[PDB]
């Protein structure tokens, strides 16, 4: 099998930082560490891990000796050289066979290379080792050693040394797709990286080791943005949220006081401070990443209400309050806030100030107030008054400093947002950058986050206009919120990479084509290192060609004409032709040019014949 | 493939959640595996139609070229068709078309009609050809030089309306005998 | 007769999740679902190229018309290439190329003027905005004319011998006499009414130009192809702004307003919906490609039989008794003059 | 030899939502998944 | 066919459940009834050729 894996691996031909030993610096840890060491008998003992290497964060030790290992998850303090001096919160010890196996054929020339790789995916620290008796380039597998659930925030990677009277090869793994050739016995014999060369990416896609002659469409390129420009509204006014949240007479649910929040910058850290959160359930918006939003209008209704009616208030609920006092819209784009207020709605001897409704002729439609004093009719009597068969619509929301959890004066204020296609007046606190033109840059126009090349536009943008689209309803021109100018929005760069290659049984050279983009654009960006493709094909200057079907790099243009071999596009074909061999680009030859000799009285009639047998399938 | 659920193994996902919550899970796994099968069936239908078209063409070619001689050009091979033979192959058939292809050709001379005595003579079949000094008759697809005779030519005309006309004599096997 | 349609290279992740890592990761959970889509589109493109090759590249050697043009009095200047025109196309070719409008040329490298559109960006730029491209045909519209000219020059100087073996020359009056003899009427009738037959040929050739010029749309069959291929791509992109059950059609806004699990539920609704709308387009394209390939096989057969020879089967190469046929190139199609 | 078949003119709104305004509104959120169906049926009829 | 919902008739679904709760089930029935139609159309398109 040629089983292809998307897994954490060390890059091929990557840069291993070679050290020497005759002081043991700390190495950062991120997504695994590869380790190698070529030594005579032993000069390296083991590896310590953890964070900050102190008696405050849990650590690990893989310290080894002659006969075993010493795996333990501990919180050692320090040694500065008996490799630790603290064992307080240190459990999960482990003992197994020693990590090092050394064999010599009656000579020290068998310098075995000891490879090690680790990873901490969802904890579950895995160790892999193998001993093979500058740096050798033969493939050697790495048999897994031990796999146990470490589950600690591993951030810093270190190593030990030995005592005595050309090693330390450290690599760093990243998530890269690999393809491994499994031998018939179950071992692995060859491996290719899928982020190294165009040819490696091609064979990776077809999951094979031999690529027939032809052109293979593999991936798509895109010009990654240089900077990220954000344009948020000129003013920097903090919202009056402070006034809303700490008034002293929050109106009850029957008459839900609705306030207006507009023309302000919305920073909700003050909301977090002014809230001993006891019920911050949110539906339309989430409270964590809330300051990255540009709201057009904000509605701030507040009403003090019971503990269980805090659970009652939600988009599309039911109850004496949710149906007759405050019904939220089913498609509610906004959230509610509730924290306990037993110091302002409570006093000695009682307090019956607040009111609520349990008697309405019909359901209260979402976002509506029905403040009125009309006695509910029961039976058929026109009675207007209080008592039996004549019920007063409103009842008292009695509050005292002594209730249970579900009967306390919970202070509730709701926030309603309109995050739709409209000129937003309320955004989050950010630093508005400047404007860069003719350059792919992430843009954040009043909450319209996207990537695109900006420019000047000769549009006739009306005073009330903000946006512009197509019949496809995709935003095309967005008025600069500050410079009041029209700014077109392109999809930066999006294309497709196709690799022209002869058979790998013949040669291994490749040529790269960037589909539907002209090379003056990509030649600038490749020099500035902004392409999504990391594979970097050579460009000598003789090998650039502007085809009508894209733009080709790595092949030369020869004006001769031949039968097409590798069809590229727009009447262009490339082929591997002897110089002593390279890749050239030529134009198709339709056929051997021939001319007939028509005359007024000339005929040619055949004198002989041949018999031919063809085939059809 | 998980299709957006806890796991892809049914016996595994069941024991690790209660039935209806795990059902919310099993229903997602089902609504998936069904789309895969639907796509498979539709693609098979399209390929089946494309294969049936070629099967019909092969049946027509067998009947036409194999069981007779066809006058359609480039249908049964390149050239003038003579015969063909079938051979069976896995999931298909192979035809061996035998065709007749002309060979070495030489420019001679030509003329529409020969005017012996006020009458235009025309070849019954073939062309009027001249070595360069003498006039003859022949076929089209093979050069065989035949003495001009009253049986190889028919007469209709008046020797004044055909362009490119030339002069020579046509012989007859009747006046001699 | 239509012969081919536009080649398209729709891209999964760009169409479905605009540069969003979370949406790409969640799409990866559906397995190899759109690798099938990419393979199908590649097959469609290769099929289109093969269709045009089969129809047009019927001759291995390109011939050239004689420098003088006097074929027994027959007037042919309306079909052979015009040297003065830069594109080297006959007047009938020019009318055909001017009477068909292509929504997307493809061979434009438009990328770069979309910013300079000044006016609202057009449908081509809009489709380029969200990950859909159109690839250019391998055989340009210029070498198709060269193949057609070679076919035309082979017919009027060598008869039908160039279609079977070597090209043997023969005067056009005698070739026409043989074509007359093939339908059951002797050659002397042509050698009597050569002037009348030439005059009638010239009159018919002249009036076909006026018929094609004055008619509102005699090229409807070719135009329907581009109309459908455009009105499918338009509805593919106009469906990028449907909520599908979520709270908004903007992935950034969904993932700039909500955190982990809720972002998850709504992103999944949108992924399922936009993976359908994409899967429906491929099936329609496959059926349309089958239709176009059948129409191209018919065109190849008609070219081989009527052009490179004389056919006896009735009502195949035009109404009446068959004598000749002349090919002319048209955008995404071929035109026969029986 | 068959020459043609039956011409059908199905309609999504009545089929999936029996005279229900709410179901019609919910169907409206799916975009143009009805116009394509109607166009396909019309093409089939004209082809017959 | 219920298609995973509680009832197969869109008349009690809107008499059992308030609009939002009914919508949950109404969306189940609508996706299911939008497929059957797609399958019908695709088979007819294939059979026409
Ligand atoms: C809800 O209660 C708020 C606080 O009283 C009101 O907001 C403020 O009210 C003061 C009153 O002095 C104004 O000076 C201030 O400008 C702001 O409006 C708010 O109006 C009220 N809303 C409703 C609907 O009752
Ligand atoms: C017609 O063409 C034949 C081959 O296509 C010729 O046959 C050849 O004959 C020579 C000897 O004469 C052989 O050496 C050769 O192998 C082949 O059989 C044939 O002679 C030729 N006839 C004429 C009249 O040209
Ligand atoms: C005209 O055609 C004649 C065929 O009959 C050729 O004449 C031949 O000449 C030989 C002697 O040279 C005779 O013996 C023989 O009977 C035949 O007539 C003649 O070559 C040809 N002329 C040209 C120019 O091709
Ligand atoms: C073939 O021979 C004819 C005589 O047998 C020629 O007819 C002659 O034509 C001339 C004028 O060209 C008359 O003056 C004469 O009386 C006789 O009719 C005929 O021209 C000739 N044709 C060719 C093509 O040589
Ligand atoms: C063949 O037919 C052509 C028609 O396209 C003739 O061209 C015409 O030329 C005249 C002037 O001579 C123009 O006024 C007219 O518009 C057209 O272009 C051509 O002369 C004719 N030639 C022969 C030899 O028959
Ligand atoms: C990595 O190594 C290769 C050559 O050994 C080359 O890309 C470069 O010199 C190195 N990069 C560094 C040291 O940043
Ligand atoms: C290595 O350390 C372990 C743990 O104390 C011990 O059991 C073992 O005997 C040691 N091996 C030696 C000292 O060779
Ligand atoms: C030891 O550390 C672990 C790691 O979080 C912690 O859960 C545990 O409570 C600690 N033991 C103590 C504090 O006794
Ligand atoms: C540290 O490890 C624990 C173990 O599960 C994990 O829950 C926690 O998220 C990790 N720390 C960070 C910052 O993710
Ligand atoms: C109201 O504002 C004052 C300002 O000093 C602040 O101290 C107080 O905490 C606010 N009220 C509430 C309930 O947070
Ligand atoms: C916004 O601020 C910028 C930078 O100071 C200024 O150039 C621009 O004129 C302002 N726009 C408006 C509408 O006030
Ligand atoms: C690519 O080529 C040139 C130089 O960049 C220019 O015409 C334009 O940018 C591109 N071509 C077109 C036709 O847009
Ligand atoms: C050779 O190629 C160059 C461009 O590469 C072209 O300008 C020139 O005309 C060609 N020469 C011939 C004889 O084709
Ligand atoms: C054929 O004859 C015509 C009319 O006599 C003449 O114009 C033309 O040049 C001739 N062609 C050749 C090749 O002799
Ligand atoms: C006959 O002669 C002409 C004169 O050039 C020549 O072009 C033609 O090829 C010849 N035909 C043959 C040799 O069959």
């Amino acid at each position: 099998v040629l089983h292809l894996t998307q897994d954490l691996f060390l890059p091929f031909f990557s840069n291993v930082t070679w050290f020497h030993a005759i002081d043991n610096p700390v190495l950062p840890f991120n997504d695994g560490v590869y380790f190698a060491s070529t030594e005579k008998s032993n000069i390296i003992r083991g590896w310590i891990f953890g964070t900050t290497l102190d008696s405050k964060t849990q650590s690990l030790l893989i310290v080894n000796n002659a006969t075993n290992v010493f795996i333990k998850v501990c919180e050692f303090q320090f040694c500065n050289d008996g490799v630790y001096s603290s064992a307080n919160n240190c459990t999960f010890e482990y003992v197994s066979q020693p990590f090092l196996m050394d064999l010599e054929g009656k000579q020290g020339n068998f310098k075995n290379l000891r490879e090690f790789v680790f990873k901490n995916i969802d904890g579950y620290f895995k160790i892999y080792s193998k001993h093979t008796p500058d740096f050798p380039q033969g493939f050697s597998a790495l048999e897994p050693l031990v796999d146990l659930p470490i589950g600690i925030n591993i951030t810093r990677f270190q190593t030990l040394l030995a005592l005595n009277r050309a090693d330390y090869y450290v690599g760093y793994l990243q998530p890269r797709t690999f393809l491994l050739k499994y031998n018939e016995n179950g071992t692995i014999t060859d491996a290719v990286d899928c982020a190294l060369d165009p040819l490696s990416e091609t064979k990776c896609t077809l999951k094979s080791f031999t690529v027939e002659k032809g052109i293979y469409q593999t991936s798509n390129f895109r010009v990654q943005p240089t900077e990220s420009i954000v344009r948020f509204p000129n003013v920097t006014n903090l919202c009056p949220f402070h006034e809303v949240f700490n008034a002293t007479r929050f109106a009850s649910v029957y008459a839900w006081n609705r306030t207006r929040i507009s023309n302000c910058v919305a920073d909700y850290s003050v909301l977090y401070n002014f809230a001993p959160f006891f019920a911050f359930k949110c539906y339309g918006v989430s409270p964590t990443k809330l300051n990255d939003l540009c709201f057009t209008n904000v509605y701030a209704d507040s009403f003090v209400i019971k503990g269980n009616e805090v659970s009652q208030i939600a988009p599309g609920q039911t109850g004496n309050i949710a149906d007759y006092n405050y019904k939220l819209p089913d498609d509610f784009t906004g959230c509610v806030i509730a924290w306990n207020s037993n110091k302002l709605d409570s006093k000695h001897s009682g307090n019956y100030d607040y009111w609520y409704r349990l008697f309405r002729k019909s359901k209260l439609k979402p976002f509506e107030r029905d403040i009125s004093t009309e006695i509910y009719q029961a039976g058929n009597k026109p009675c207007k008054g209080k008592g039996p068969n004549c019920y007063f619509p409103l009842q008292s929301y009695g509050f005292r400093p002594t209730y249970g959890v579900g009967h306390q004066p919970y202070r509730v204020v709701v926030l309603s947002f309109e995050l739709l296609h409209a000129p937003a007046t309320v955004c989050g606190p950010k630093k508005s950058t400047n404007l860069v033109k003719n350059k792919c840059v992430n843009f954040n126009f009043n909450g319209l986050t996207g990537t695109g090349v900006l420019t000047k536009s000769n549009k006739k943008f009306l005073p009330f206009q903000q946006f512009g689209r197509d019949i496809v309803d995709t935003t095309d021109a967005v008025r600069d919120p500050q410079t009041l100018e029209i700014l077109d929005i392109t999809p930066c760069s999006f294309g497709g990479v196709s690799v022209i290659t002869p058979g790998t049984n013949t040669s291994n050279q490749v040529a790269v084509l960037y589909q539907g983009v002209n090379c003056t654009e990509v030649s600038v960006a490749i020099h500035a290192d902004q392409l999504t493709p990391t594979w970097r094909v050579y460009s000598t200057g003789s090998n650039v060609f502007q085809t009508r079907a894209g733009c080709l790099i790595g092949a030369e243009y020869v004006n001769n004409s031949y039968e097409c071999d590798i069809p590229i596009g727009a009447g262009i074909c490339a082929s591997y032709q002897t110089q002593s061999q390279s890749i050239i680009a030529y134009t198709m030859s339709l056929g051997a040019e021939n001319s007939v000799a028509y005359s007024n009285n000339s005929i040619a009639i055949p004198t002989n014949f041949t018999i031919s047998v063809t085939t059809e399938i | 493939s998980k299709f957006g659920a806890i796991s892809s193994v049914l016996n595994d996902i069941l024991s690790r959640l209660d039935p209806p919550e795990a059902e919310v899970q099993i229903d997602r796994l089902i609504t998936g595996r069904l789309q895969s099968l639907q796509t498979y069936v539709t693609q098979q239908l399209i390929r089946a139609a494309e294969i049936r078209a070629s099967a019909n063409l092969a049946a027509t070619k067998m009947s036409e070229c194999v069981l007779g001689q066809s006058k359609r050009v480039d249908f049964c091979g390149k050239g003038y068709h003579l015969m063909s033979f079938p051979q069976s192959a896995p999931h298909g058939v192979v035809f061996l078309h035998v065709t007749y292809v002309p060979a070495q050709e030489k420019n001679f001379t030509t003329a529409p009609a020969i005017c012996h005595d006020g009458k235009a003579h025309f070849p019954r079949e073939g062309v009027f050809v001249s070595n360069g000094t003498h006039w003859f008759v022949t076929q089209r697809n093979f050069y065989e030089p035949q003495i001009i005779t009253t049986d190889n030519t028919f007469v209709s005309g008046n020797c004044d309306v055909v362009i490119g006309i030339v002069n020579n004599t046509v012989y007859d096997p009747l006046q001699l005998e | 007769l239509p012969v081919s349609m536009t080649k398209t290279s729709v891209d999964c992740t760009m169409y479905i999740c605009g540069d969003s890592t979370e949406c790409s990761n969640l799409l990866l959970q559906y397995g190899s679902f759109c690798t099938q889509l990419k393979r199908a589109l590649t097959g469609i493109a290769v099929e289109q190229d093969k269709n045009t090759q089969e129809v047009f590249a019927q001759v291995k050697q390109i011939y050239k018309t004689p420098p003088i043009k006097y074929f027994g009095g027959f007037n042919f200047s309306q079909i052979l290439p015009d040297p003065s025109k830069p594109s080297k196309r006959s007047p009938i070719e020019d009318l055909l190329f001017n009477k068909v409008t292509l929504a997307d040329a493809g061979f434009i490298k438009q990328y770069g003027d979309c910013l300079g559109d000044i006016a609202a960006r057009d449908l081509i730029c809009a489709q380029k905005f969200n990950g859909l491209t159109v690839l250019p045909p391998l055989l340009t519209d210029e070498m198709i004319a060269q193949y057609t000219s070679a076919l035309l020059a082979g017919t009027i100087t060598s008869g039908w011998t160039f279609g079977a073996g070597p090209a043997l020359q023969i005067p056009f009056p005698m070739q026409m006499a043989y074509r007359f003899n093939g339908i059951g009427v002797t050659q002397n009738v042509l050698y009597e009414n050569q002037k009348l037959i030439a005059n009638q040929f010239n009159s018919a050739i002249g009036k076909i130009q006026d018929s094609l010029f004055s008619t509102p749309s005699a090229l409807g069959k070719l135009q329907d192809v581009v109309n459908h291929n455009a009105q499918a791509l338009n509805t593919l992109v106009k469906q990028l702004s449907s909520k599908f059950g979520a709270i908004s059609s903007v992935l950034n806004d969904i993932l700039s307003r909500l955190d982990p699990p809720e972002a998850e539920v709504q992103i999944d609704r949108l992924i399922t919906g936009r993976l359908q709308s994409l899967q429906t387009y491929v099936t329609q394209q496959l059926i349309r490609a089958a239709e176009i390939r059948a129409s191209a096989n018919l065109a190849a057969t008609k070219m081989s039989e009527c052009v490179l020879g004389q056919s006896k089967r009735v009502d195949f190469c035009g109404k009446g008794y068959h004598l000749m046929s002349f090919p002319q190139s048209a955008p995404h199609g071929v035109v026969f003059l029986h």
